[PDB]
């Protein structure tokens, strides 16, 4: 749906059936509910745990129509502009995309071939550091966050005697803001993620309806509710 | 005069509450109601409608 349809709908669903009988809303104000809203809909789909069938990415057709025009492939950069300081020995620095929110696949292509990359935890590096070879396993890399500046960087332990050509990463990108109407029109300086002009939703249709009562809820509670509902809805805030 | 109310306005004789409503000689003047929300006056409200 459009950015004026999304208005339209959400004063039919919230506001009554455009009754004008409930706290009116501003442009901003739904366009700041929208946008919380997206991101409610993709960390609850993606975690299966957050919705109520048990499902995240890719474990319906559903999910996967839904992450569908979220999904980027992407190259990292290698981080040699800034001499700073690795955790292990041999492992080469690697920046990734700006628009980055959650990652789902990665590899590593080397001298000896393509390697597909494990995210191991800081306790499963312990464990495996703690033993005679010390190196992963014949076709499989590791990776752990380093030191960051306002960017995501990332230390790419490959076995030795190798060599690191290419970084590709698959990854979940940040959603852009929904804006129904330039901002900047009758509001001083208001931004939703440092936009001020109109934004159409850059999401499939199939989570559009979704996002729309998700905002629409959280209207409510934070127009028409109390503090029990302003904290019971925040749980699926994540 | 007689059964009918009657006005004297820029020398001419204006019958009152006979012509078409809210034009008072020739002229559309408006009409307002202001009444004051002070219910729970204690309690910080928000108008919503």
């Amino acid at each position: 749906m459009n950015v004026n349809e999304f208005s339209n709908e959400f004063d039919v669903l919230y506001n009554n059936i455009m009754s004008n009988a409930a706290p009116g809303l501003n442009e901003y104000e739904k366009s700041v509910l929208l946008t919380k809203a997206q991101e409610e809909i993709v960390k609850n789909y993606f975690e299966p745990a957050g919705n109520k069938y048990g499902k995240g990415l890719d474990d319906s057709p559903k999910r996967q129509i839904d992450f569908s025009e979220l999904i980027k492939v992407g190259e990292g950069v290698l981080n040699t502009s800034a001499p700073t300081i690795t955790f292990d020995k041999r492992a080469k620095v690697y920046d990734l995309p700006a628009d980055l929110f959650l990652v789902i696949n990665e590899a590593v292509d080397t001298n000896a071939g393509t390697k597909q990359i494990v995210p191991i935890s800081y306790s499963d590096y312990t464990r495996l550091m703690s033993r005679p070879y010390k190196e992963p396993v014949k076709y499989q890399a590791w990776r752990i966050i380093t030191t960051s500046i306002n960017n995501i960087s990332v230390e790419l332990i490959v076995n030795s005697n190798e060599t690191i050509t290419d970084y590709k990463v698959r990854y979940i990108r940040r959603p852009a803001p929904i804006i129904t109407t330039n901002l900047s029109s009758e509001y001083g300086d208001v931004t939703i993620n440092g936009v001020s002009t109109v934004s159409e939703c850059e999401l499939n249709p199939i989570i559009h309806s979704e996002i729309l009562q998700r905002a629409v809820e959280l209207a409510k509670a934070a127009y028409q509710g109390d503090l029990q509902a302003s904290v019971e809805l925040g749980q699926r805030s994540e | 005069v007689s059964s009918e109310f009657y006005a004297f306005k820029d020398g001419k004789m204006w019958e009152q509450f006979a012509g078409d409503y809210n034009m008072f000689f020739g002229e559309y003047k408006p009409f307002s109601i202001t009444f004051v929300a002070n219910a729970e006056e204690p309690n910080d409200k928000i108008f919503n409608t």
